[PDB]
RNA sequence: GCAGUCAAGCGUUCAUAGCGACAUUGCUUUUUGAUUCUUCGAUGUCGGCUCUUCCUAUCAUACCGAAGCAGAAUUCGGUAAGCGUUGGAUUGUUCACCCACUAAUAGGGAACGUGAGCUGGGUUUAGACCGUCGUGAGACAGGUUAGUUUUACCCUACUGAUGAAUGUUACCGCAAUAGUAAUUGAACUUAGUACGAGAGGAACAGUUCAUUCGGAUAAUUGGUUUUUGCGGCUGUCUGAUCA
């Protein structure tokens, strides 16, 4: 026959199979092309998603209507604890593809690294690196015998850094480690960066600046086993169905006599790892500061974090790229945030960004003060105060 | 000493621009060969104010005033504020007013010694409307019509009114205004005659599509082609 | 960025937050929150609700 | 869109689908419409075409002066009380639906609006701007 | 029902811009038939609803060639199935035809796709009424009304979820193979410019929004409320206040 009345699919067949993410942190399968002619940085920065908030700003956008006026817009917050360097790892192009031939790890690796080499952190006697921070013992001819192997080889330089995760009102105590290519030039340089900056520290401002357009990678929020009506967005059948009319109702033609991979199904829904692209970020936030969240026209000292905190996160003590639109993964997640992969023009990109007024109400109610000076101001005294 | 303008593609000048002796007000869309049609007739004499009025293109339709002052609707934004005040002389004088009726152009119209307004706005606001507009209010409707700024278009020489108006209607309301009052149409026969063209004493625009006999009627009542 | 007053429980309206009412006769309603918008939908006086600024405006509260 | 519409409209909350029934808000003598389509419209196997704020659509007047019944013609919608959401961040809504009745070009067959009219409606058609008492 | 070949001829002249009569040569299984090969120790029969996929014989969109194409417009062909193709009134209706939108509202296959997926309006039992016919029981190129819609827990397939053996154990990766997505429209500008006696009247680039699809996400708005969270109210019971 033929469908009667001809309609879209339901349901990308890009984002199949839909089983669960394959780790609480979603990979990077792709870095920026490397721009041999700049200094040396990161590709990529690690951190941790606090929450949303509301942003007026003035939009200059030329020709548009909303030319010149403030409006509303929804930012998440991701936090930044300083990220740290302990070590550094070497690529060799092969015709089987890229293939790591040595690694290189920092002398004095903290506790949270170590554990994350631990299951049982507790039985363990802890002693992961031991025998490997003794090879520092003698000058050092063991270790700059593998720094001289990368240099020689290796196409491409990527650095194991890690989160600090004591800076977050986040329980965990275990870190996350993962790699981030370097998109300096020579090779050379870049192995001669990373060995510098063991066991130091880098910050947001000096990989993310104003105004830039990165990418979001996180691994969604997970909704469990799901049903094909909310999963792949069906139609509801009709009130008289009999064995229920939340389904699809025909899964496949008599031949081929198979159900096809295109038809909808019922599983695994949520928790997928998912990459979304261009970004305008807001700000890049302080770690020690007040007035984070005030602004050239605000000037009323007070942080981002709202009133009675960020619900189900925490305070934010910390640096935090302030990032606009939203963003896959929920609250208190880790954030993997990318370069882009491709030069902008598009004039909203481009567009330079001045917040005229941030959101620090709570968010656990309906917030109607942004500062405990404000709710006393308006409020007055009460029973216990004063 | 009439002009043809077309703002983008419409033909209705009196929504987008608000023309009086002490200035001029355009809209801020579309291209400046609109913007243009006003400075070349005009020249450097008087001041042009690109403007949006509650964010709205609309500024004739929202805005009613003379050389003496302006009226501006409450959902004004005082970021567009300001900049209407600093741009226009120091003489005019602005007061925002709070109205029931937000459309303030529609609701007045009035020359320099003359305004008339919609009957049903308040007696507070025809009080202040003497001191801004510094004239006479006089509450009357031109042929049974409701808004009388955008059906009887107004100037200190003489003033226009829509076709449908009676001859005892035109007569009557003529000794009101001291000006010669003639019905007619525009746009090639909009029955909308305060919508379509605004105009001053050395200068009036209208849309592209009038047609010469129209046109010669809005010359020859306006005191156009000299004299 | 103008703070507007709740015409029915006196609070501050930042950004965003709440909707407006425009009655048939275009008189304009804003509201911090649906709980104030709907007390306005059931016809409940505004001076006779504990909490609101005109009320404790006409029983004298707070304001010594 | 097409004639008569001036510049875009931003997308507003749909509030008026096919066999709504609004009040006709001008005094050319009908005292309600009935949307039969929306101009403009996009096509999608079961929705119904549904209008908003500022729409021109395809109406009938059930009640009214008999001249002007059992025939087709556009019509423009001036209130809409679904609210919707404008960019300085609020949202707001009218107390009932309402709309007045036009030509494809979109002049005006009435020579006033009552009440209200949205200011997504009072930018996009000029002829309505200028039969408008309040705007918002 | 569809596609070629010769062109007697319509078209201002002009066979091939656009056609074709006479006929001839083929293709088509979405026509209707013919046969009676499989099935009567049963393959659940119409249509719609729902949903996936393939074909091309292209309705829209892309880029092209042509006109007896100035522009505008439309028309015929070329590669092309990537992506779309609708809301309804009447009818069981497939079909059809009307109203309004649309860029367009193309033609089909998959056991005339699809009832352990639905529905049960239609045909098609038993009840009943009418019309014609028959002496009658009863019959119908017929009209009408009422009429039980069973089963999955099995094997595969599909969708999700673990998992022994790879000396033990942890972390960071590579990327073979597989899948893959965006879509279309209008407004401002270019420009009342080009072409044009005029009437009329474009386009590349740039810009602001939008339609259908998709992926997320929940600051705001909305919905939901067993936070039985707080307040209000009814009948009754704990002797009442209180709870």
């Amino acid at each position: 026959s033929h469908r009667k009345y001809e309609a879209p699919r339901h349901g990308h067949l890009g984002f199949l199979p839909r089983k669960r993410a394959a780790s609480i942190r979603a990979r990077v399968k792709a870095f920026p092309k490397d721009d041999r002619s700049k200094p040396v940085a990161l590709t990529s920065f690690l951190g941790y998603k606090a929450g949303m908030t509301t942003i007026v700003r003035d939009l200059d956008r030329p020709g548009s209507k909303f030319h010149k006026r403030e409006v509303v817009e929804a930012v998440t917050v991701v936090d930044t604890p300083p990220v740290v360097v302990v070590g550094v790892v070497g690529y060799v192009e092969t015709p089987r593809g890229l293939r790591s031939l040595t690694t290189v790890w920092a002398e004095h690796l903290s506790d949270e690294v170590k554990r994350r080499f631990y299951k049982n952190w507790y039985k363990s006697k802890k002693k992961a690196f031991t025998k490997y921070s003794a090879k520092y013992a003698q000058d050092g001819a063991g270790i700059e015998r593998e720094l001289a192997r990368i240099k020689k080889y290796a196409s491409v330089v990527r650095v194991l850094v890690h989160t600090q995760i004591r800076k977050t009102p986040l329980a965990q105590k275990k870190a996350h480690l993962a790699e981030i290519q370097l998109n300096g030039g020579s090779i050379s340089e870049k192995v001669d960066w990373a060995r510098e900056h063991f066991e130091k520290t880098v910050a947001v401002d000096s990989v993310f600046e104003q105004n830039e357009m990165i990418d979001a990678i996180a691994v969604t929020k997970g909704h469990g086993f799901e049903g094909v009506t909310h999963r792949w967005g069906t139609k509801k059948l009709p009130r008289k169905t009999h064995r229920g009319l939340r389904k699809v109702a025909c899964i496949g033609a008599w031949h081929p006599a198979h159900v096809m991979w295109s038809v909808a199904r019922a599983g695994q829904r949520g928790y997928h790892s998912r990459t979304s692209i261009n970004h305008k970020i807001y700000r890049v936030g302080k770690g020690d500061d007040e007035a984070n969240g005030a602004t050239s026209f605000d000037r009323t000292k007070k942080t981002i974090t709202p009133m009675g905190g960020f619900v189900h996160y925490g305070e934010i003590k910390n640096d935090f790229i302030m990032v606009k639109g939203c963003i896959p993964g929920n609250r208190k997640r880790i954030v993997t945030l990318r370069k882009s992969l491709y030069t902008n023009t598009s004039r909203k990109a481009l567009e330079e960004v001045s917040l005229k007024w941030i959101d620090t109400a709570s968010k656990f109610g309906k917030g109607r003060f942004q500062t405990p000076a404000e709710k006393h101001a308006f409020m007055g005294t009460l029973k216990k105060d004063l | 000493m009439a002009t043809r303008t077309q703002f983008e593609n419409s033909n209705e000048i009196g929504v987008f621009s608000k023309l009086t002796n002490t200035y001029c007000l355009v809209a801020v869309g579309g291209s400046e060969n609109f913007y243009s049609a006003f400075e070349a007739e005009l020249g450097d004499a008087i001041p042009i104010v690109h403007t949006t009025i509650a964010g709205t293109r609309i500024i004739g339709r929202m805005t009613a005033g003379n050389r003496r002052g302006l009226l501006v609707p409450t959902q004004t934004t005082d970021q567009e504020l300001q900049h209407l005040r600093n741009s226009l002389p120091d003489s005019v004088k602005i007061q925002r007013v709070e109205e029931r009726l937000s459309a303030l152009g529609n609701v007045i119209c009035c020359n320099d010694y003359v305004a008339l307004v919609h009957p049903d706005i308040d007696r507070e606001t025809e009080e202040l409307i003497s001191d801004v507009l510094g004239v006479e209010v006089f509450r009357q409707t031109i042929s049974g019509n409701i808004l009388v700024g955008s059906y009887c278009s107004l100037s200190n020489q003489g003033g226009l009114v829509h076709p449908q108006t009676s001859v005892q209607d035109q007569e009557e309301l003529s000794s009101l205004l001291q000006v010669p009052l003639v019905a007619g149409t525009v746009n090639r026969g909009s029955s909308v005659v305060g919508a379509g063209m605004v105009v001053n004493d050395y200068l009036a625009v209208t849309g592209l599509d009038t047609t010469a006999p129209e046109l010669s009627v809005i010359e020859s009542i306006f005191r156009l082609q000299d004299a | 960025m103008k703070v507007e007053i709740d015409s029915f429980s006196g609070a501050k309206i930042y950004p965003g937050r709440g909707t407006l009412f425009v009655r048939g006769d275009s008189k304009i309603f804003r509201f911090q929150n649906s709980k104030s918008a709907s007390l306005f939908k059931q016809r409940k006086n505004p001076r006779r609700i504990a909490w609101t600024v005109l009320f404790r405006k006409h029983h004298k509260k707070g304001i010594t | 869109s097409g004639n008569g519409a001036q510049g875009t409209k931003f997308r507003i909350s749909l509030g008026l689908p096919v066999g709504a029934i609004m009040n006709c808000a001008d005094n050319s003598g009908a005292r309600n419409l009935y949307i039969i389509a929306v101009k403009g419209s996009g096509s999608r196997l079961n929705r119904l075409p549904a209008a908003s704020l500022g729409d021109m659509v395809m109406a009938t007047v059930k009640k009214g002066k008999p001249e002007l019944r059992k025939k087709v013609m556009p019509a423009i919608v001036v209130r809409q009380a679904k609210s919707w959401r404008r960019r300085d961040g609020v949202f707001l809504y009218f107390e009932d639906n309402a709309g007045v009745i036009a030509n494809p070009k979109g002049e005006m067959k009435g020579s006033a609006i009552t009440g209200p009219v949205g200011k997504e409606c009072a930018d996009l058609w000029p002829r309505v701007a200028s039969n408008s008492g309040v705007v918002v």
